[PDB]
RNA sequence: GCUUGUGCUGUCUUCGUCCA
């Protein structure tokens, strides 16, 4: 599903079929984020039930995101080149 | 509902925040120190602790589980180490813009070479963006060639005057004009006196500068530790059934802690100056060749091969990196292909879909009390005859593989479940052709289910898709949720596309022998006998019933 | 370049900014396929032939409505305030005559994509009530003067009480009003459709429909279907033309390959 | 192992000239040595000592065995070739030119 | 700007909506000056750094947008595309809500 | 699980010391400071509460959602198993306990003159309320035993706190 | 598992009567058979087989 | 130490609830998920205010599942133990490594070495108790210790008290 | 402060092509996970189907909320919105 | 007494198919 059919479907207005297109017939991840620092380093024992960003030193504010696995190696990616891309689930002004 | 249950609540993502990573989020966010440039053990498993496969940086085996989340392969994301470098280097992207902020300020007291007496200044201040008022700044600091020890009353000046810097590979050359003519020295401006003139500029000067003091400080674009990608972003391959070949990124990784291990046992050791500096930028060379390999005016970093290293950088650009490859366009499941041939018999939304396609393709149907009888019907069919059903998907998600069932007949639905049947009549599907140059090459049809392995079309919607029979291809794609159909039959659909915003008129019309053919029935001395007539008007779908005279 | 561009519910065009690009959708806030080309009846023609076709006398005899198309033949010769109303009538004509002639359309083109197909609308009410027949029409003058001028203030683009949002509005609809006007005119709505009163009822009520039926939807990419409309005919294609000169027009080239002027002379 | 059928491959691991053959079926059984896990705690015959590294035929093909093929290579390992015949009629789809 | 591209267009027979080329000028002349359709005209605007790095030159863009410390409000069609978010387009422009009033009934 | 209505909080770089949670030095955190905003985000104060007034209202809110509950028609038992949740009850059941083995004013007129005495008090007027509830729960006697008990009213030597604890035990039914 | 897979077996009922093939699936009764010549499989109930054995052609019933 | 708070909860709604009843329904699993439970960022919380009229708002349909979500805004009474703070306590459990207390629903540990040594633990004693000369503590004794510190587990707050300061033990 | 009062609310009165798709998408969801319905199905059994047949009816219970360039939004019933 | 096993490389190069 390339870029065009990609710019057919914005032209269409299907929002909904883009995203699962893209996310439910694709790379679905999950990961959690850290709400202080909005970075991917959570460390997230689901069976245990514990959730912990050993940076900010917080256990409560820690939320899941659904993102495309290339989002996440693509983050991780830029991380390696010491940027610092914070995902955030509100908005500052 | 595929992913393991997690108390942490589900939001989007409102923002995204950039910056530079500082050292103490680095050393932070680490899970363990990269240390050992030995991959393995003992050539005998188990990858040596503190090395570049280190077992807590995530798990990339089945069987074996990640030591720091305790997640299998599918579900952890990796975690992320650090490497201590012995001496700092250069971020290969921020040359420049460490060349401009050197420029900008006073190499011995790290205060900007101009304040805001100068109404100038005071205006390049005023502007809010941070790009536009670093440039104002920096146009104007560039002459200022002396600093100030009394104001132009003491600024906290020292004086001193201001060095040429000039670039020059990944090297920075500082020209005083030390005191017409004299003899001027150039001194190579290492890092580490860089690193240290930064680090003592004050959070005003550095925000009149177009930095922030939280996410973007300028002594950050000197790396002093350097993070470890973990093994998911460097995944290692089987070349063969026996040897398995690392990654590039390992590799370099590898020769990065090699060449620090050098640095510092030269160092401890024995220090000839000459030596440091040559092995000093052997480091400074294999960093900056890490991140970017297609640095102009120098040679590759080459693989034994011979073939150059694949860098971070060059997996983000170009038609196969990262963003335009596999983030604005990527492959998808739940689609097909085939050639498409024409079908006169067929309605305008319609398409012909062959059984093996149908049988492939599914679509997850929700259990109610108003389909129950015929889903279960569908199971017991089976996976191999149409109509049939391929899943049967728990409310748990667990998933029920009918080809291995040995008591699918004697499997009950209950409500909620869903049942991923093979596709069937009427379903919408989107049907494309490439290249998709506007809206109309991408429209929603109705499936209907036909023996041979073509799709088949009206003649008449092959103008808008630009499309003949003589070997083209076209693609399927199933919509896979209630919400995603109903957007595909309400707005995609081949009817609701028959006049084009483009030019205010249809773009299908009708074409090739059927134009022929109306042209040669509708001639003025054209007449037709009353059992074709009767023949003819039965044919009509729409024909209420009465003969006209 | 245009892929952000949306129509939002305010009827302004705007990219992922918020800046304002248009203030209103392709300046008459439609859908590109609800109109199709349509002629405005005051552009062309001479004077002789405008006044022929518009005017209505009450007080002269053989220049008024003729007597066997209308049942109130009698009782209308010598009337003031109809003389009035007809007069005020001819008035706005004659300004919309002046206005596209003079500023809109300067060289008399008047075949434009407009929307609301009149004419179909017409011969849809002549079929639905059987207009024909030399039967005389119920439908008064003052009826179709104020039918016609309250249709021309319920044709809603945008809605609100502000000053502005009313200029904006009255901007938006002058060209459909003056094509309205141009058709739906009392004489020929008298003589050459022959309406009567529940056929003018309906074609106004129609009109009034299918005019908000043809307004553009918010949430619409238009930007993308903008880009789309434009890069679809560069595939299938002294002065440099073509794609060459539609890469020089798009990159704003400094030199272009035949740099050229248009001088025009005074009149003598 | 694979998914698929064994059962067509004779003592010496390769199919004979005449058998059908269907997708994945098997058709060269190859295998490779692997040192054996703790499975020396008792497993009197179902100890696993080889991986398997056996050919199957393309999931889209069918046919029937055409030829067999037995040599050594040129460094002196053995060496097969397997043919698959099979016939195609025209139908709707095909591709035809003057 | 209009009059050539309607030229350019028109010459060989093909027509356009005025609407499509009015826009395309009108982005071209929104700024006060000529914004060329090109990197250098599309890329120096001030929309997200995830929005313009898709385009062209993504590594020196996020460089810089790292370097100043960019923040991006995700309002844009391809920030949510690449994020695998419901973007703010056609149906997904607004929100839908539970009528607890009409429940009643 | 739920949310205050404090949020943002994102990260920075300096570290300081009134972060830690200490009753002495009177730094009960952000979530806890002295100054809330309510739903409309207008100022708020910190709201403590004695026993005595955590009683009264438990008691009320629970008597208020039991008539509720039963169409409108005291025993801390029936109360306490009006609520749902087994562990839930069990918790009311403790916090029922504790109050009434520890409840220094049961009257709803005594816990309105407490109230009143330490809260329109000029002396009082400076004093936390977190140091309010503290000596109206505590129930000290002495004013070296309420300093040693509570280190932040040593730095408040302007406040009459030996005649102010003579009239709660006077308020203090014997 | 059933004693019938991967064995060659002949069809005596239907439209396929007289023709070879091999059982490749078998769950409840609708045995899923490959035919030699035509590259194709069919189901077919276990009632319509005839099962290869030393001696001749066997019923299913009968070598079960 | 009891205090006042303005507390906020996301409630999600299965379609399958979508009736005139909506409200109170919300209201009820609302009780439920909050009366009760322990947070360690809040402490415990005991009981809501003016429980059957919360206000509970519009819900937002979650693309891609119907569910709605609601978010609920409430006052509630809540409970929190502090680091060096003095409170009386009921002990619950007498063992030689120390005792155990309970402080409304939190159960707090003081071992033996933050105990002073004249208070010896007599294991004859009936019940078992730790007793001076002056003083005797066992089970269901009033005593008053100061909390010292306090470990928060993931629905669990698990506190540490003395009893070595002046004006503690037995009261 | 960001809501609209209903007197001045100045989005059009009509149901747009996009919201009658999200809303027929969201109701058919809605029904075919076991949600009551407002209307008497004949015969129906399509989801779609009957989500139609509601809001052919005006009864489905949904309100769209929409989205000012500035922030603001202005609430409209699925009941009081002009469907053709 | 006897029970059926559960998956796949990477990187280049060349030749092709349908549009343009
Ligand atoms: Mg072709
Ligand atoms: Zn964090
Ligand atoms: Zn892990
Ligand atoms: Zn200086």
């Amino acid at each position: 599903f390339g870029e065009m059919e990609r710019d057919c479907m914005i032209a269409h207005g299907a929002a909904g079929f883009l995203k699962e297109r893209l996310m439910e017939a694709s790379d679905a991840f999950r990961v959690h984020v850290c709400g202080i620092c909005g970075l991917m380093s959570v460390i997230a024992n689901l069976k245990k039930n514990q959730f912990e960003c050993r940076s900010c030193k917080n256990k409560t504010n820690i939320y899941q995101l659904h993102i495309p696995y290339a989002a996440k190696l693509l983050f991780q990616e830029l991380m390696a080149m010491n940027i610092a891309p914070r995902l955030y689930t509100e908005r500052s002004g | 509902s595929q992913f393991p249950y997690s108390s942490a609540p589900l939001r989007s993502v409102k923002e995204v925040q950039f910056g530079l990573l500082s050292p103490e989020e680095i050393r932070a966010i680490s899970v363990v120190k990269i240390e050992y440039p030995e991959i393995m053990d003992e050539s005998r498993q188990r990858p040596r602790e503190g090395g570049l496969n280190d077992p807590k940086l995530g798990s990339i085996d089945r069987n074996f589980k990640c030591q720091t989340c305790g997640e299998g392969m599918a579900e952890c994301p990796g975690h992320f180490g650090h490497m201590e470098l012995a001496k700092p280097v250069f971020h290969i992207g921020f040359i420049p813009k460490i060349k401009k902020v050197c420029e900008c300020i006073c190499m011995n007291c790290g205060k900007l070479l101009l304040d805001e007496t100068n109404p100038t200044m005071a205006q390049a201040i005023r502007i809010r963006d941070p790009k536009k008022r670093f440039n104002a700044v920096w146009q104007l600091c560039k002459t200022k060639m002396v600093c100030e020890a009394d104001a132009p009353v003491s600024r906290g000046g020292c004086g001193n005057t201001q060095p040429v810097v000039r670039k020059d590979g990944m090297k920075l050359w500082g020209t005083w004009k030390k005191s017409r003519d004299a003899q001027p020295e150039r001194k190579l401006l290492t890092p580490g006196e860089i690193l240290n003139v930064f680090k003592h500029i004050s959070p005003e000067d550095c925000f009149r500068l177009g930095f922030n003091e939280d996410y973007a400080r300028p002594e950050w674009m000197i790396i002093t530790v350097l993070p470890v990608p973990p093994p998911q972003v460097r995944p290692s391959i089987a070349m063969d059934e026996t040897t398995q070949g690392q990654d590039d990124l390992t590799h370099k990784l590898s020769d990065i802690l090699k060449a620090n291990i050098n640095v510092q046992k030269l160092e401890m050791d024995g220090s000839p100056q000459h030596i440091i500096n040559e092995v000093e930028q052997l480091l400074q060379f294999h960093v900056a060749t890490y991140m970017d390999n297609d640095i102009a005016g120098q040679p590759q970093a080459l693989q034994k091969s011979g073939r150059p290293v694949k860098a971070i950088r060059a997996r983000l650009k170009g038609k196969e990196g990262r963003l335009r490859g596999n983030l604005m366009g990527k492959r998808v499941d739940f689609s097909a292909r085939t050639v498409i041939s024409g079908d006169p018999n067929l309605e305008l939304d319609q398409v012909g879909v062959p059984i093996s396609i149908a049988k492939t393709l599914s679509y997850p149907e929700t259990v109610t009390q108003y389909n129950i009888h015929r889903l279960t019907e569908y199971v017991r069919n089976g996976p191999n005859e149409h109509p049939g059903a391929k899943y049967v998907i728990r409310d748990n998600g667990d998933r029920i593989d009918l080809r291995y069932h040995k008591r699918a007949g004697d499997i009950v639905l209950q409500y909620g479940w869903k049942v991923e049947r093979h596709l069937m009549d009427d379903d919408p599907v989107l049907f494309n052709r490439q290249p998709s140059l506007h809206k109309m090459s991408m429209m929603a049809h109705r499936v209907k289910v036909m023996p041979y392995s073509t799709f088949r079309l009206n003649l008449s919607v092959t103008s808008p898709y630009n499309a003949d029979f003589d070997g083209d291809e076209m693609n399927l794609h199933v919509p896979q949720s209630e919400e995603t159909r109903a957007e595909l039959s309400q707005l995609c659909a081949v009817p609701l596309q028959i006049v084009s915003p483009q030019s205010n008129k249809p773009v299908m019309g009708i074409v090739q022998d059927t134009l022929c053919g109306v042209r040669k029935m509708t001639l003025r001395d054209t007449f037709i006998e009353y059992e074709q007539v009767m023949n003819m008007l039965f044919w009509v779908p729409s024909w209420d019933g009465v003969v006209p005279q | 370049a245009l892929e952000d561009i949306m129509v939002h519910y305010d009827g302004t065009t705007r990219n992922s900014l918020g800046d304002i690009i248009q203030f209103l959708y392709g300046e008459d806030g439609l859908d590109g396929t609800q109109v199709e080309r349509q002629t405005i009846d005051t552009i062309p023609g001479s004077d002789k032939a405008f006044h022929k076709r518009y005017y209505v006398d009450l007080m002269d005899e053989k220049n008024s409505i003729k007597p066997d198309v209308i049942e109130y033949a009698a009782d209308i010769l010598g009337d003031v305030e109809l003389q009035k109303e007809l007069n005020s009538e001819y008035e706005q004509l004659v300004s919309d005559r002046k206005f596209l002639r003079e500023i809109v359309f300067v060289n008399g083109d008047h075949n434009w994509p407009l929307p609301v197909n009149l004419r179909r609308i017409i011969q849809n009410a002549q079929q639905i009530f059987h207009l024909d027949r030399a039967k005389a029409s119920d439908l008064t003058i003052p009826e179709i003067i104020h039918g016609v001028r309250d249709l021309c203030k319920k044709l809603f683009v945008l809605r609100g009480e502000n000053e502005l949002i009313k200029e904006a509005q009255q901007n938006a609809t002058s060209l459909f009003q003056c094509l309205v006007r141009a058709r739906l005119a009392t004489r020929r709505i008298l003589e050459e459709f022959r309406l009567n009163r529940d056929a003018f009822e309906w074609v106004l009520g129609t009109i009034e429909a299918q005019f908000q039926r043809s307004l553009v939807h918010p949430g619409e990419m238009v930007g993308v279907i903008a880009a789309q409309s434009i890069g679809e005919p560069a595939t299938q294609m002294n002065v440099t033309l073509g794609v060459p000169r539609l890469k020089e027009i798009l990159n704003v080239a400094k030199n272009i390959k035949t740099p050229a002027l248009t001088v025009y002379l005074d009149r003598e | 192992l694979k998914h698929g059928t064994y059962e067509k491959l004779d003592e010496d691991g390769l199919i004979a000239p005449g058998v059908r053959v269907s997708g994945d079926d098997i058709i060269i059984g190859k295998t490779t040595p692997i040192p054996p896990d703790t499975e020396e705690l008792g497993q009197r015959t179902k100890y696993h000592t080889k991986r398997d590294a056996s050919t199957p035929l393309r999931s889209t093909e069918n046919g029937i065995v055409d030829q067999v093929l037995l040599t050594t290579n040129q460094e002196g390992l053995k060496f097969v070739k397997v043919r698959m015949r099979t016939t195609k009629v025209p139908q709707i789809g095909d591709k035809f030119a003057s | 700007l209009y009059k050539e591209i309607l030229n350019v267009i028109a010459f060989d027979g093909s027509y356009v909506n005025y609407r499509h080329m009015a826009l395309l000028v009108d982005v071209m002349t929104s700024r006060g000056y000529l914004m060329a359709i090109t990197r250098h005209g599309i890329n120096r605007a001030d929309t997200g750094a995830l929005m313009r790095c898709s385009f062209e030159e993504t590594v020196e863009i996020l460089f810089e947008a790292g370097a100043a410390a960019e923040l991006d409000d995700c309002r844009g069609v391809s920030e949510n595309v690449m994020l695998g978010q419901l973007a703010p387009m056609g149906t997904g422009a607004f929100d839908v809500m539970i009528d607890e009033k009409l429940l009643t009934s | 699980v739920s949310t205050s209505t404090v949020g943002a909080r994102r990260r920075r770089a300096k570290q300081q010391v009134d972060d830690e949670e200490n009753a002495t030095l009177l730094r009960l955190g952000p979530e806890f400071a002295l100054k809330q905003y309510d739903h409309d985000g207008n100022e708020h104060d910190l709201i403590a509460l004695s026993l005595s007034e955590s009683r009264l209202l438990i008691r009320e809110a629970l008597k208020a959602r039991s008539r509720a509950r039963n169409g409108g028609v005291i025993d801390d038992d029936e109360l306490a198993k009006v609520t749902s949740g087994a562990v839930a009850n069990g918790v009311v059941k403790k916090t029922l306990d504790y109050l009434n083995t520890f409840a220094r004013f049961k009257d709803e007129e005594t816990c309105t003159a407490v109230d009143q005495l330490l809260h329109n008090s000029s002396d009082c007027s400076v004093l936390h309320p977190f140091e309010i509830a503290q000596l109206s729960s505590l129930g000290c006697e002495d004013v070296d035993e309420a300093i040693t008990l509570i280190p932040s009213l040593a730095a408040k030597k302007e406040v009459n706190l030996q005649r102010i604890l003579d009239e709660l035990n006077r308020l203090e039914d014997p | 598992r059933d004693p019938t897979l991967n064995k060659t077996v002949k069809i005596r009922q239907g439209g396929y009567k007289g023709k070879i093939g091999i059982v490749k699936e078998a769950n409840g009764d609708r045995f899923r058979v490959e035919l030699h010549n035509p590259n194709k499989t069919i189901p077919i109930p276990c009632s319509f087989l005839l099962i290869e054995s030393t001696h001749g052609w066997v019923p299913y019933e009968d070598f079960v | 130490m009891f205090f006042l708070k303005d507390l906020s909860l996301i409630l999600t709604l299965h379609p399958s609830y979508f009736g005139p009843q909506m409200n109170q329904y919300l209201r009820e699993k609302l009780l439920t998920d909050v009366e009760g439970t322990c947070t360690g960022q809040f402490g415990y919380i005991v009981t809501v205010l003016d429980g059957m009229n919360i206000d509970v708002g519009k819900g937002r349909i979650i693309p891609g599942s119907g569910s709605a979500e609601f978010e609920v805004k409430y006052r509630a009474v809540v409970w929190k133990p502090f680091k060096g703070e003095v409170v009386d306590a009921i002990v619950s459990n007498v063992s030689p490594i120390g005792f155990f207390a309970d402080v409304g629903p939190l159960n707090v540990f003081v071992s033996t070495r933050l105990i002073p040594d004249n208070l010896v633990y007599n294991p004859s004693n009936s019940p078992p108790a730790y007793m001076s000369n002056d003083e005797l503590i066992t089970k269901g004794s009033k005593v008053r210790l100061k909390v010292v510190g306090t470990r928060t587990d993931v629905n669990e707050i698990y506190a540490i008290g003395s009893i070595k300061e002046d004006f503690l033990g037995a009261i | 402060e960001l809501a609209i009062l209903k007197e001045e609310r100045t989005t059009t009165p009509y149901l747009t092509k996009y919201e009658r798709a999200r809303i027929l998408g969201t109701r058919a969801l809605q029904i075919s996970m076991n949600a009551p319905v407002l209307v008497d199905i004949e015969g129906e059994t399509d989801p779609l189907q009957i989500a139609m047949k509601e809001l052919s009816q005006r009864k489905i219970p949904l309100v769209i909320r929409r989205y000012l360039p500035d922030g603001s939004y202005e609430d409209w019933g699925c009941d009081e919105l002009i469907v053709d």
